[PDB]
RNA sequence: CGCGACCUCAGAUCAGACGUGGCGACCCGCUGAAUUUAAGCAUAUUAGUCAGCGGAGGAAAAGAAACUAACCAGGAUUCCCUCAGUAACGGCGAGUGAACAGGGAAGAGCCCAGCGCCGAAUCCCCGCCCCGCGGCGGGGCGCGGGAAAUGUGGCGUACGGA
RNA sequence: CGCCGUUCCGAAGGGACGGGCGAUGGCCUCCGUUGCCCUCAGCCGAUCGAAAGGGAGUCGGGUUCAGAUCCCCGAAUCCG
């Protein structure tokens, strides 16, 4: 009955929101208990509750992470937290195809003298 | 048509209001300071029950940020019980305690067994 | 009436081209068409108007 | 002072909680060298400057 | 008496904790601080003082999100991708 | 070939036309702010032979810079040396006017890219520029092959690097013999290579 | 009086972007001493150095001659060797002090304004369809909006060009 | 880097009883709300600055190992 991930990614969120409400729940006992005098095994359980609450969270935030990229993949402005991080400068390059842009001077100085391939007889 | 005053002022212009195309987060921030946040244990100290059995009051450490209010509406929740109204004082160690007095048809006492004080 | 400063800028710059001397190179430019002049050279203009987008 | 900021009251908290020894199972640690707390503070001896 | 007598009567502080960088060097009358210059936009800083750049450096701290960046340039700062999957 | 005809006019600032022009834009200038968006430029010619486009994403300021030397900053005129060092009139600044000018210009403008800037007019105490500033993100400039050089990081502020063309001219640059200062591209460099000591390992 | 153009200038939590601060070994732009040497000291030296301010990048800056030369000539920039502690500067004292040629490392060349000719042939943005979409782009369709004749694009730039 | 300056070279008001046009609503009856227009409008200086200055309104009794004009009992009061 321990939370794993895999077992979680399918459900819905209401049920995910359930689930996190009785790790909650059982966590605040655990908390009484910390202080009245619980065995050793009570104590135990803090350590695994929280990080079965932290497994709920996680599945919860990504699972909506996911469909909110599905949800912008179409549009042309999307959330800022959606954006591709990289580094702040990276952020502001050229992107690829304004560095491929070329001059049609250029692009017709390339066409008539392209750099040939040669050898020279020893 | 005229002006009857010397003085000359900006005139008031249209201002719109904002019409974003996206919204910078995509989505809400979860509520952190949620009811189980806001009460973390309940104090047992021989002072903490001289509250629970003469005072009809409930001593809890709670978040430092939460305010009567919120552990008032945290408490009523968690535990469905009436708060008749709540004292919070900060201790010396940074913690939070709130001396919570039940309204006079709860008894703390009772109230203390459910929770797992007493 | 107290007026921005841009009112009193434009309004004090009309106001030297009438006090200063202007050459007869800028001055040429305030003679102009007569309204009756400038109605029949703009009607003939506006049959020779350039192909709009 | 009584009257106190709540900057002030939460950094003498902590001064508070670092003010303890060192709990007697660190030193059956493996690779302890702890003899115990060398930072501890008493409040005529040294002064918190703040 | 501009001794011993006259160390008594000191018990108004001229500084206090700097919100910026956390040492007591706040001057109150003058709102402003004397380690790092706090309100100025720019951290104060010279190079008369070595030892004094050394203890507030770059590495000095927690580093927290410079030590990803460093986890994060190994691979080029890929994004948006997984491990195959098990 | 108007452009023709308006640089040879512009030639002739002692003329009458020219000599009213300038005095009363000389006013005109006299009474706005010491940065100053144009909305466009008063010298179409001037500007465009020096990289101005009439184009979405160049913009144009007039700056005006205070006339004269470089009085030194200290109190009272003390300046606690030897006789030689004892000037308080009579100094120069290293740099001209107009890269000061572009200065003022680049500093304000922060996210703009200083291009070049021209004079436009000057009086007993001020002189007037009009700085040619490019927006590096317009998809405009970043979309055009042949402005896209200026976008690149390596020319974030142009006007404080001596980058530009009135920049430049105060950094003694130029080939022949005039020149030999700068041998390495700047001073600095000519004196370290001249005043490094090469220790080489066969000595 | 009103209405309408343009110009100049405002206000917006207007749509979408961008700058700020840090680090600073190396780099660019400024500003800039005095200990010190001169067996004193003021020019000089220290030194365009320390300190101070600004701005960057993986390198920077420089860079395709308004050059060197005076040869039977070389041919952008940078670096190394040498030129050379030399020509020169200097209470001609103490001290300071390059370049050209020659040999190597590397090697790469180009673009505007202008003058002209092309029906602005040019550019940005919004809406819809296809593609691609964590470097937001390509194609198509809009009697969609704007910029731009106070000049965008193509040809073309001193080696000449049309 | 910044500094001077604090009303002095500033288009410095985002407000209001009332009225007029629409859009919506609800105890849809008739009253709200909202947007625009009309009308009216000095304050003339952002902001900070006192645990002794200005500044509404809490007193009695009991209670702890250590807190109380703060807890409990009783009786009041100001502000919205
Ligand atoms: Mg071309
Ligand atoms: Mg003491
Ligand atoms: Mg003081
Ligand atoms: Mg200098
Ligand atoms: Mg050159
Ligand atoms: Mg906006
Ligand atoms: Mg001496
Ligand atoms: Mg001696
Ligand atoms: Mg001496
Ligand atoms: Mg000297
Ligand atoms: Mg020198
Ligand atoms: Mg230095
Ligand atoms: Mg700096
Ligand atoms: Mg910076
Ligand atoms: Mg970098
Ligand atoms: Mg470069
Ligand atoms: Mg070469
Ligand atoms: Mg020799
Ligand atoms: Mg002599
Ligand atoms: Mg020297
Ligand atoms: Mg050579
Ligand atoms: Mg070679
Ligand atoms: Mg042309
Ligand atoms: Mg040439
Ligand atoms: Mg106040
Ligand atoms: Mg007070
Ligand atoms: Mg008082
Ligand atoms: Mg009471
Ligand atoms: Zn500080």
């Amino acid at each position: 009955a321990k939370i794993k991930a895999r077992d979680l990614r399918g459900k819905k969120k209401e049920e995910l929101l359930k689930q996190l409400d009785d790790l909650k729940v059982e966590l605040s006992q655990l908390r009484v208990a910390k202080v009245t005098g619980g065995a050793a095994s009570k104590l135990s359980k803090i350590r695994v509750v929280r990080k079965s609450i932290a497994r709920v969270l996680t599945v919860i935030n990504q699972t909506q992470k996911e469909n909110l990229r599905k949800f912008y993949k179409g549009k042309k402005y999307k959330p800022l937290d959606l954006r591709p991080k990289k580094t702040r400068a990276m952020r502001r390059r050229l992107n690829k195809h304004e560095e491929s842009l070329k001059t049609k001077k250029q692009q017709r100085k390339e066409r008539l003298y392209p750099l040939r391939k040669y050898a020279v007889k020893a | 048509k005229i002006r009857t005053s010397p003085t000359f002022r900006r005139p008031k212009t249209l201002r719109l209001r904002r019409q974003p195309k996206y919204p910078r987060k995509s989505a809400p921030r979860r509520n952190k300071l949620d009811h189980y946040a806001i009460i973390k244990f309940p104090l047992t100290t021989e002072s903490a029950m001289k509250k629970i059995e003469d005072n009809n009051t409930l001593v809890f450490i709670v978040d430092v940020k939460a305010n009567k209010h919120q552990i008032k509406q945290a408490v009523k929740k968690l535990y469905d019980i009436d708060v008749a109204k709540v004292n919070t004082l900060i201790r010396p160690d940074g913690e939070k305690k709130a001396y919570v007095r039940l309204a006079p048809d709860y008894d703390a006492l009772d109230v203390a067994n459910k929770i797992g004080i007493i | 009436v107290k007026w921005p400063r841009y009112i009193r800028l434009q309004r004090q710059r009309a106001i030297l081209y009438k006090r200063l001397k202007v050459p007869p190179a800028i001055n040429q430019f305030t003679q102009v068409l007569d309204r009756q002049t400038a109605t029949q050279l703009l009607k003939l203009a506006h049959k020779y108007r350039p192909e709009t987008k | 002072s009584s009257h106190k900021t709540f900057r002030i009251k939460r950094f003498l908290a902590k001064k508070q909680k670092q003010n303890r020894p060192i709990p007697q199972w660190i030193w059956m640690k493996t690779g302890n060298k702890i003899r115990y707390n060398s930072k501890r503070r008493h409040w005529r001896r040294t002064k918190l400057g703040l | 008496t501009k001794g011993t007598s006259s160390f008594g009567k000191r018990r108004n502080k001229t500084h206090t904790l700097c919100r910026r960088c956390g040492s007591k060097a706040y001057h109150l009358q003058k709102s402003t601080c004397g380690k790092c210059g706090y309100p100025a936009k720019r951290k104060r800083k010279y190079n008369w003082s070595a030892k004094a750049k050394r203890r507030n450096t770059t590495g000095t701290g927690r580093m927290r999100h410079l030590k990803i960046v460093y986890r994060r340039f190994r691979h080029g700062f890929r994004e948006g991708t997984t491990p195959k999957p098990k | 070939g108007a452009y023709k005809y308006i640089q040879e006019l512009w030639r002739k600032k002692q003329s009458d036309v020219m000599r009213f022009l300038l005095r009363v834009r000389c006013w005109q200038y006299r009474q706005l702010s010491a940065l100053h968006r144009a909305p466009r430029p008063t010298r179409p010619d001037k500007a465009r032979r020096l990289g101005y486009k009439a184009k979405q994403g160049y913009v144009i300021y007039r700056i005006r810079v205070r006339r004269g030397g470089r009085k030194r900053p200290v109190p009272k005129g003390a300046t606690y040396g030897k006789p030689v060092h004892h000037g308080v009139n009579q100094l120069k600044f290293a740099r001209s006017l107009q890269s000061v000018a572009e200065e003022r210009a680049g500093r304000h403008c922060g996210a703009l890219r200083v291009l070049n800037s021209y004079w436009v007019g000057e009086d007993s105490t001020y002189k007037f520029f009009e700085v040619i500033l490019i927006d590096p993100f317009h998809k405009a400039i970043r979309r055009n092959p042949d402005t896209q050089w200026i976008t690149k990081p390596v020319h974030k502020h142009r006007e404080m690097r001596g980058l530009t063309s009135a920049g430049r001219k105060s950094r003694g640059l130029g080939k022949g013999h005039k020149f030999h200062h700068t041998i390495g591209g700047s001073r600095r460099a000519a004196w370290r290579r001249r005043n490094t000591l090469q220790l080489h390992r066969y000595r």
